[PDB]
C-alpha cells in the first residue's frame, strides 16, 4: 500500500465537504 | 509538516491516472461519483458539481492535476490529519479487525470492477508490515504516508 492510499485520502475529503 | 518531492511527485501523477482514464488530465464529475458508487455511496448531481468547484481551476466540472497536488498538501499541514486517516482505515478495513485483512482489501479491488489474485496482496503486507503480521494498521498506515 501506498499508492491506493493516496485516492482514499481524497474521497474522503471531497465526501465529508 | 511533511513535504513531497519530484519521486512522490510521480506517484501523484500516476495516481491521477486512477481518477483520470481519459489520459487527458482532468478528474470530471462522472469520473469522482463512479468512485463513490464503488464506495457505497449513492452520487447526486449537486453533490458531484459541488466537490469539483471546489479544485476545479477552469470550472466546467472537472479537476486537474496542478491542483489536485493543491489540496492534500494543504490539511496535511494540520497536524491534526490524524482524524483524515480514520477515514482510509474504514474502507480498508471495514469490521475493524485493529488492521487491514487480505479479505477485505480484495473486495476493495474486486468492487472497483477488477480481478486480482491473492499474491498481490502479500506484496501490500512486506509493503507496510514491520514485523509481518499480514495486516495493515493504522500506525503504520500513518508512516506509510512519508514513505518513497
Amino acid at each position: 500500500l501506498k499508492v491506493l492510499v493516496k485516492a482514499v485520502l481524497f474521497a474522503c475529503m471531497l465526501m465529508r465537504k | 509538516a511533511d513535504q513531497l518531492t519530484e519521486e512522490q511527485i510521480a506517484e501523484f501523477k500516476e495516481a491521477f491516472s486512477l481518477f483520470d482514464k481519459d489520459g487527458d488530465g482532468t478528474i470530471t464529475t462522472k469520473e469522482l461519483g463512479t468512485v463513490m458508487r464503488s464506495l457505497g455511496q449513492n452520487p447526486t448531481e449537486a453533490e458531484l458539481q459541488d466537490m469539483i468547484n471546489e479544485v476545479d481551476a477552469d470550472g466546467n466540472g472537472t479537476i486537474d492535476f496542478p491542483e489536485f497536488l493543491t489540496m492534500m498538501a494543504r490539511k496535511m499541514k494540520d497536524t491534526d490529519s490524524e482524524e483524515e486517516i480514520r477515514e482510509a482505515f474504514r474502507v480498508f478495513d471495514k469490521d475493524g479487525n485493529g488492521y487491514i485483512s487480505a479479505a477485505e482489501l480484495r473486495h476493495v479491488m474486486t468492487n472497483l470492477g477488477e480481478k486480482l489474485t491473492d499474491e498481490e496482496v502479500d506484496e501490500m503486507i512486506r509493503e507496510a508490515d514491520i514485523d509481518g503480521d499480514g495486516q495493515v494498521n493504522y500506525e503504520e498506515f500513518v508512516q506509510m504516508m512519508t514513505a518513497k
